[PDB]
């Protein structure tokens, strides 16, 4: 999950956008 | 754990920015 | 408009402190 | 939706389990 | 009143970052 | 109170430090 | 380790939202 | 304290309801 | 002024998350 | 200034990009 | 690194309270 | 520079202003 992912690297705006409700 | 708490705090903020109108679900699991 | 990007900046943040591990939705109007 | 009932009059730790996705 | 709402969070912050040790209380 | 101090003009340090509990 | 000045930012903004009218006091040490 | 209890292990609402001034 | 000063928080909030590595410039005037 | 420009109305991304040192 | 990210932010809402009017160039290197 | 200063430690407010664009 976006837990997983972003808290020990830095996720850039591209990958935040992947768990967006578009 | 503290230290995934206090992230999430700031992912939940990076998605309101980030997404917009959109909306986002944020899901723990 | 400013006042609910503003609203919802810190409603993002109190979902995610009382939604806990069911997390949450955030659909902006 | 959550803006039109909380961007107004605050809404309780208990009106805002409304929106969490239990 | 929402927009005090949000006022009231900042100011907390605010305490926070001011007061160091010492703390601070916050009674609306 | 700090709500109508401070939200509706901009509190200075030295008017913030009022609110510790030093 | 959990860096405590950053963690105690976060529990002073949980507190505002938890404790309501009552308000709070943040004791630190 | 708070820091001591809370920043070692996540509080939860109720736990964060001790400190109030209820 | 106070509706500025709080604006202001959330943008350099942005700022600082839109910006990353190359950091940036806050000049209220 | 920023703030006349982004506190009146929301700011867009590249809007915000603008005050980067990149 | 994350930590150093969570910091930061914590530190471009501090230079916001503390700089005032003066605003600041935040250089994180 | 200021990530080192105060992210390993906490920097004070006087700290911080030395970050200022006065
Ligand atoms: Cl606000
Ligand atoms: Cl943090
Ligand atoms: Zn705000
Ligand atoms: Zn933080």
């Amino acid at each position: 999950g976006i837990v997983e992912q972003c808290c020990t690297s830095i996720c850039s705006l591209y990958q935040l956008e992947n768990y967006c409700n578009c | 754990f503290v230290n995934q708490h206090l992230c999430g705090s700031h992912l939940v903020e990076a998605l309101y920015l980030v997404c917009g109108e959109c909306g986002f679900f944020y899901t723990p699991k």
